[PDB]
């Protein structure tokens, strides 16, 4: 730490000038130094403060997820990730006010300080150049002595000002002297006794809690798994089989010698065409208890075709359509002219309708 | 409950019903893995802010000794503990960084990939199966208007040909469609447990080294810092009264020091004065009518007048008093003019004082040293 000379102050030599000189340079550098430490550790802040705003956003958003083991893991997990982000956020709090409080005191306290009473010394002195240049211009041989008493008077109130400015901002050089040092160092020392604080609260708080959650998650995970190389193990060639079986199903009207007609059948469900004035929709039709029930594919539940327990039903020429029927009441209420794919489905159809009625 | 693969076949709108519900929340699932998508990505971008901003603060650290300026040398203590710190932020960054690849990798990423071939794997095999469905009922319709009574074989069979290869397709479509669902039911587990643990694995690893890091060693480590600070605080509110007081007996003084030609009344002169040095003006007239006046500082070394202006580094000789002569003068009708004349006896510089006494002084002080 090295000082201005306060004693000088008054004879005001450029000498002393020189001095203050240097000290101002060195204190312009110290500005600058300190603002940009200031830079970085606003930067840390900020840094943090976003940990623990996006460690908060991702519990929130687990938490209205689960809005039947995926959703326990998943509290589980909202929870140990609300504890970190509470970690994240006293450090936030104590780098606040251990890191940036004292480094912002010392650039919009003291730093101001020193610009304020070093452009007051610089007015003051100005004021001292034009008052004793003044006293200079005096007349000789003839002299009012009021305009000279005036003349006088200002230069001392100038000089005096001066005197005590240019003391003032020495003063407080030399004080900033001792304060830089501490401006440098309290501020990092604050950051890692923040970074202590914060680690040792993580260390036997959210640790515990870490290494059970991963516990359970680890079974679950396993657990999951193995069922699922399991199914989509027989599900790969539960589905091969089914794509060997298939193939002579697709044609759509098979030979009477691979698929022969089910004279037997009480039950009876297959897609038929239906004419109605004059489309012909595809439907689901199926027999359930003594009715004949149909369902639009692509509609959510069906619906009452026709009363089958007391009827006939016939093979019905309509359109040159291949494969129509129609059921008639013993009412006397026909059903709407339906039409199958195929000569087993029509035959199928009709007989099982037959077996179904009287 | 699970896709029927087998009843797939059939189609029955049943089937149909059910398959729609399965579709219905793997869209909320997808909706649901972009916005989780979104937090972890914010949360490793923060996390990676984090490492850029430790970077800087450690470059920062390390360029105080790189500074440079007037004073002298910067202390050696600021830069010893600034040099560790910058260290200590080093390793924290590592840290950092370390947990920032963790999130990336074992976070961030599988859910990412889980979107993008599962998910859109899903997505296409919807579509192909959409598509296939959509020509078997073409299919299927112009098997329907086939003529009864007047039968072409040839179109008759071919149409029945096309119908059951649609058919067919749309069977194997919905098979892998359906198998894709089901495998998506479990699927959808593994892609949200798999970054819980990578996460937690990240996060334990992270806080277990940075609890080694600051050990009980850093803390006195930081104790003795600390102490060092209240040091230097003591020392500066010491030297800060004491500046204190100084300054109020050095500002508490009589109104004739700041006051020019106080002693005027009855000035006191001391005439053996072979030293002086203050502030006067100077004259320079560089024509035969045009004059200015300037505020310089004089002193005198040895047998030498010396001038220095206010703002210079250096005075400089103005000129040699030891065989010269100064008296006196009126200069524009300016008060306390005095002027050196030089050995070959020319009219030499004008200058000027405040008061009487420092005309005086600054006359016999001249006339000593002569």
């Amino acid at each position: 730490m090295d000082k201005l000379p306060i004693e000088e102050t008054l004879e005001d030599s450029p000498q002393t000038r020189s001095l203050l000189g240097v000290f101002e340079e060195d204190a312009t550098a110290i500005s600058n130094y300190m603002n940009q430490l200031y830079q970085a550790m606003h930067r840390i802040y900020d840094a943090q403060n976003e940990l623990s705003a996006a460690t908060h956003l991702t519990s929130k958003l687990l938490k209205e997820y689960e809005k039947e083991v995926m959703s326990s893991t998943l509290q589980q997990f909202s929870k140990v990730i609300d504890e970190l982000s509470s970690c994240h956020a006293v450090l936030s709090t104590q780098l606040a006010d251990a890191m940036m409080f004292p480094i912002t005191q010392f650039k919009e306290r003291d730093l101001k300080e020193i610009l304020t009473l070093k452009e007051v010394f610089q007015i003051a002195s100005n004021d001292h150049d034009a008052a004793i240049n003044r006293y200079s211009r005096l007349s000789k041989k003839r002299e009012n002595d009021k305009v000279k008493y005036e003349v006088t008077e200002d230069v001392y109130t100038s000089r005096k000002k001066q005197h005590q400015t240019m003391m003032h901002y020495f003063c407080a050089l030399n004080t900033l002297q001792y304060k830089k040092k501490i401006a440098l160092l309290e501020p990092l020392l604050g950051y890692m006794q923040a970074q202590i604080s914060f680690f040792k609260m993580g260390s036997e708080n959210l640790n515990e809690q870490l290494e059970e959650f991963l516990a359970n998650i680890g079974t679950s995970v396993q657990n999951v798994r193995r069922e699922m190389d399991s199914d989509i193990e027989t599900m790969q060639q539960t589905i091969e089989d089914l794509e060997v079986a298939s193939d002579p199903l697709y044609v759509p009207d098979p030979d009477p010698t691979k698929f022969p007609v089910n004279r037997n059948l009480t039950r009876k469900a297959g897609y038929l065409n239906a004419r109605n004035k004059s489309t012909w929709d595809r439907q689901f039709y199926f027999t359930q208890g003594g009715n004949l029930m149909s369902q639009a594919r692509g509609d959510v539940a069906g619906g009452l075709a026709m009363d089958i327990d007391n009827c006939s039903v016939m093979a019905v020429d309509c359109e040159d359509r291949r494969y129509c029927f129609q059921i008639t009441s013993f009412d006397g209420k026909k059903s709407s002219i339906l039409q199958a794919e195929s000569k087993k489905d029509h035959e199928e159809w009709i007989c099982t309708i037959n077996n179904i009625s009287k | 409950d699970k896709l029927l693969l087998e009843e797939a076949l059939q189609d029955s709108p049943q089937t149909r019903s059910l398959l729609s519900v399965f579709e219905e929340d793997a869209g909320t699932l997808t909706d649901y893995t972009n916005q989780l998508l979104q937090a972890m990505q914010r949360v490793y971008g923060a996390q990676n802010e984090m490492c850029l901003a430790t970077q800087q603060l450690s470059k920062q650290l390390l360029a105080y000794e790189k500074q440079n300026f007037a004073l002298g040398k910067g202390d050696e203590e600021v830069i010893s503990t600034l040099h560790y710190f910058s260290k200590v932020v080093d390793e924290l960054n590592l840290l950092h960084t370390e947990l920032a690849k963790q999130l990336a990798d074992t976070m961030v990423l599988p859910i990412i990939q889980f979107r993008e071939k599962d998910l859109t794997e899903v997505s296409t095999l919807k579509d192909l199966f959409g598509l296939a469905s959509n020509e078997h009922d073409l299919s299927m319709a112009k098997y329907s208007r086939l003529p009864k009574k007047k039968e072409n074989e040839k179109v008759k069979t071919e149409v029945g040909k096309e119908v059951a290869a649609a058919r067919r397709k749309q069977h194997l479509s919905s098979l892998q469609y359906y198998c894709a669902l089901n495998a998506l039911q479990y699927r959808k587990q593994m892609a949200m447990m798999e970054p819980m643990i990578g996460f937690a694995h990240g996060q334990i690893n992270f806080f277990k080294k940075g609890a080694e890091m600051f050990s009980k060693r850093m803390d006195s480590f930081l104790s003795s810092v600390a102490d060092m600070v209240q040091s230097i605080q003591v020392e500066l509110e010491a030297e800060a009264e004491k500046m204190r007081v100084s300054q109020q007996e050095l500002l508490s003084v009589d109104e004739s020091v700041y006051t020019p030609d106080s002693d005027v009344a009855a000035p006191q002169i001391n005439r053996n004065l072979i030293q002086k040095a203050g502030y006067l003006n100077l004259r320079n007239k560089t024509g035969l009518v045009t004059t200015t006046w300037e505020r310089l500082y004089f002193f005198t070394q040895g047998g030498n007048l010396m001038c220095q202006p206010r703002g210079a580094v250096a005075g400089g000789l103005i000129q040699d008093l030891d065989n010269c002569s100064v008296m006196a003068v009126d200069c524009e009708d300016r008060r306390y003019c005095f002027q050196i004349t030089t050995p070959n006896g020319k009219s030499g510089i004008i200058l000027q004082a405040e008061s009487r006494k420092e005309n005086e002084e600054w006359i016999c002080a001249i006339n000593n040293i002569s």
